[PDB]
RNA sequence: AAAAAUGG
RNA sequence: GCGGGGUGGAGCAGCCUGGUAGCUCGUCGGGCUCAUAACCCGAAGGUCGUCGGUUCAAAUCCGGCCCCCGCAACCA
RNA sequence: CGCGGGGUGGAGCAGCCUGGUAGCUCGUCGGGCUCAUAACCCGAAGGUCGUCGGUUCAAAUCCGGCCCCCGCAACCA
RNA sequence: CUGGUGACUAUAGCAAGGAGGUCACACCUGUUCCCAUGCCGAACACAGAAGUUAAGCUCCUUAGCGUCGAUGGUAGUCGAACUUACGUUCCGCUAGAGUAGAACGUUGCCAGG
RNA sequence: CUGGGGCGGUCGCCUCCUAAAAGGUAACGGAGGCGCUCAAAGGUUCCCUCAGAAUGGUUGGAAAUCAUUCAUAGAGUGUAAAGGCAUAAGGGAGCUUGACUGCGAGACCUACAAGUCGAGCAGGGUCGAAAGACGGACUUAGUGAUCCGGUGGUUCCGCAUG
RNA sequence: UUAUUGGAGGUAGAGCACUGUUUGGACGAGGGGCCGUUACCGAAUUCAGACAAACUCCGAAUGCCAAUUAAUU
């Protein structure tokens, strides 16, 4: 049976997914250094008690509950805040 | 014969057809129109010779408008070949049509010549049309 | 930077730190003070 | 400082009256003065630009500062940040000095001195004089000169008009 | 005793 | 299908390694001859296949369109 | 990896052994030569000796570091 | 009321027109001093008080730009029923655009008036 | 591996889209990068703001350098893309070497082995008046297990004992 | 599981503010054939109208993560 050639593709390449965004929820109560936030670039800021990693990741330095707010028109941030 | 002088991508995804005419549902550069009523691709070749047919019968008279662009390449693969092995070469151009969309556009004839001219280029399209005057 | 460098203690000669250089940039044996933990202070290490 | 206490006086005064203006702190007045000599063959031979520094030096009083290629040209044969020409800037007293000694004693040493182009303003109060050769200033001899080069003496006024900074620089003794 | 063609 | 190549009129370099187009023959002008050939002196002649891209800068590096060459196109 | 050798005008070879001095054959320029042409003869320019150091009154030459090329040999993360 | 210093998604901005000065803020006068300019007392720094509201700055007017922005309707869509029709029906949610309209800021603390 | 096999292409790592607004998600699906670079292009303190255009000006032209104005990011961010960065993460200068030692509550990712982030503590430092910042670089590629061998260190062992 | 409340995120739709694509007008910074004025006006500007997996000034329904949370299980 005719058989035809057939070409090659020069793609299929692709990196592994980096299992980004947020990992705790608004609310929610976190222990010290707990991650909160993966990310490229700062799509969202450090707020109050959270630090900023050498690769933009957003953790909490207290223990205690997440609060994403906004920070300004067009920005926003993550905060912890000690509960009573 | 319409299309881009260049694109961005020329492998591209070919369009949803589902759903209604987002936009372009109104005569709004001449006084008659020819509006789809059924979902087609509309290829360069036909834009082409629906053009040719409308402006013949017109006599240069009066003056014609295409409202739809054919922006999209597809693509198809080379004769008697298998699945796989990467996506094929582009083979043409289309504008994605919906109902509503106003194809053509015709000024400056009666409207007894423009519904002639606007049947006659109908006939060479693969959508079903209608007659459409400027509203108010 | 295109080689591997070994900067070790000018006063005990201990191979505290491991860092690179351009060789064509820098081909001279690259000195720099460095914390020398077995004397508890900064020392001049250089490029062994 | 002849040239500032005749402006302190007279121009004031003349300027003032011919303009109506409520203050005196409308009065434009010399806000600075850029010798600029761009010396594009500093590509080829830098002994040219070492030249030229020397030479506005001399012209000026101060030494200049040397401005660097800001971008890449290839048909210039320009690599960013090769340094293509020399810059100074006179404010004050020295401003003022090199201002009098140009009108007087430097203007009328070009040959077929004919007067200074009167439309040579920005349009917003500013005047560039575009000198043709250096051995016009009486501080250089020609002996030492190896070549002769042109400058750019840009006038930075307060004017907010051509017609207010014509008159200043008239007043001052500009011909044109 | 180096090489130096042709001409209705 | 995979490679290699396309540069004055011809043939062939230059690409690898960006900033520089070379050689032989051919063409034109002057000379030598009674004249032609050969020969001597001097000159012109290629936007580097054609479109895009990166670059300050493209024959050169990268991607398409075209043309040529070579190899491959097997098992029923 | 060890042992040898090579790098010198625009090209191809000496001079290194044993410290001075840059020689030889082609190539280019000028002259003689001839009816030109070739061949031949005579004048010149042409590398400071792969590169950086070191010992000497003195370095292409002697001693080291480095950059390439070749021959043979070695190589059980 | 003025100033300093904060908070708030520009409803706060821009633009245009107008008013203001012993207090204060500036421009402004200088380069001895600390300090400074790849050159320049322009700037920074310092010393100072002859002049000026010209500019900054503050205040007032507005709706040209920017900003904000409904209701109603439409697109889309979770679920269900029917369906292969570039679908239909019912229910909930509900844009974007646009329209009316809002808006030339609202406020905390401190020192002066 | 393979829309039978051969032939062609590919094999690890990074970025984007496909991917259905958490995360993840395939094909010989659509596009590109990597196997480095930097002694500053790192740390810190202080300072600064672009690209482009218009108008004047000599050699100088459409673009060189100078001046004013406009210019909200269209510039730059070593290097692909994406996400970020004009309170700079972009640019300049001075001083410096934290491109430290011991670590590490907790957390992400994840079959394992690995990989990622990390406050804070101690030692000893750099810059800064100080607060404070600094365990490389705007972020995410720039890498390869064990065995074996080489080199340096070592208050470890040492086959009767030294 | 549902109810209520908060939050992350950029899809459907939509839009054209960016990057690209694109249709008709208007006008032309400026020079050329033209004397001033009947190409190119390639620029730029401007009005209206369209297109997008790898465009976004916007932006759902859902789904997702939680809550000293209530009901049923
Ligand atoms: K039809
Ligand atoms: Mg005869
Ligand atoms: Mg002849
Ligand atoms: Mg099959
Ligand atoms: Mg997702
Ligand atoms: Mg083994
Ligand atoms: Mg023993
Ligand atoms: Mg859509």
């Amino acid at each position: 049976a005719s058989k035809k050639g057939v070409s090659s593709t020069k793609n299929g390449r692709d990196s592994e997914s980096k299992r980004l965004g947020a990992k705790r929820a608004d609310g929610q109560f976190v222990t010290g250094g707990s991650i909160l936030y993966r990310q490229r670039g700062t799509k969202i800021y450090p707020g109050e008690n959270v630090g900023r990693g050498g690769d933009d990741t957003l953790f909490a330095k207290i223990d205690g509950v997440v609060k994403f707010e906004r920070k300004g028109r067009d920005k926003k941030q993550v905060s912890v805040y000690a509960v009573a | 014969m319409l299309l881009p002088k260049r694109v961005k991508y020329r492998r591209q995804h070919r369009p949803k057809t589902t759903g209604r005419s987002k936009g372009g549902n109104y005569v709004t550069f001449g006084e008659f129109g020819l509006q789809a009523t059924t979902t087609s691709w509309i290829t360069s070749r036909q834009i082409e010779s629906a053009r040719i047919a409308m402006t013949r019968y017109m006599k240069r008279g009066g003056k014609v408008w295409i409202k739809i662009f054919p922006h999209t390449p597809y693509t198809k693969k080379p004769l008697e070949v298998r699945m796989g092995a990467g996506k094929g070469a582009v083979e043409g151009w289309i504008a994605v049509v919906k109902p509503g969309r106003i194809l053509f556009e015709v000024a400056g004839v009666s409207e007894e010549v423009a519904r002639e001219a606007l049947r006659l280029a109908s006939h060479k399209l693969p959508v079903k049309t209608k007659f459409v005057k400027r509203e108010e | 930077m295109r080689v591997n460098v070994t900067l070790a203690c000018t006063e005990c000669g201990d191979r505290n730190y491991i860092t690179t250089k351009n060789k064509r940039n820098n081909p001279e044996r690259i000195e720099m003070k460095k914390y020398c933990p077995r004397l508890n202070k900064y020392t001049l290490h250089r490029e062994t | 400082n002849r040239l500032k206490e005749k402006f302190n006086t007279e121009v004031t005064e003349n300027l003032m009256k011919k303009f109506n203006y409520s203050s005196v702190m409308e009065v434009p007045k010399i806000d600075k003065i850029v010798v600029n000599m761009g010396v594009g063959d500093a590509v080829q031979n830098s002994k040219v630009l070492d030249n030229a520094v020397e030479e506005l030096e001399l012209i000026t009083g101060q030494k200049p500062l040397v401005t660097k290629a800001k971008k890449s040209i290839a048909t210039f044969r320009l690599r960013e940040g090769m340094p293509i020409g020399a810059k100074v800037t006179l404010r004050g007293e020295r401003m003022y000095e090199f201002l009098d000694k140009l009108i007087s004693v430097s203007l009328p040493r070009v040959r077929d001195f004919q007067g200074v182009s009167k439309k040579a303003f920005d349009g917003r109060g500013n005047y560039t004089l575009g000198v043709k050769e250096q051995l016009i200033f009486p501080e250089i001899d020609y002996d030492k000169v190896s070549k002769v080069r042109g400058m750019d003496i840009v006038i930075v006024t307060t004017a907010n008009t051509d017609e207010e900074a014509r008159e200043l620089l008239a007043n001052f003794g500009m011909p044109f």
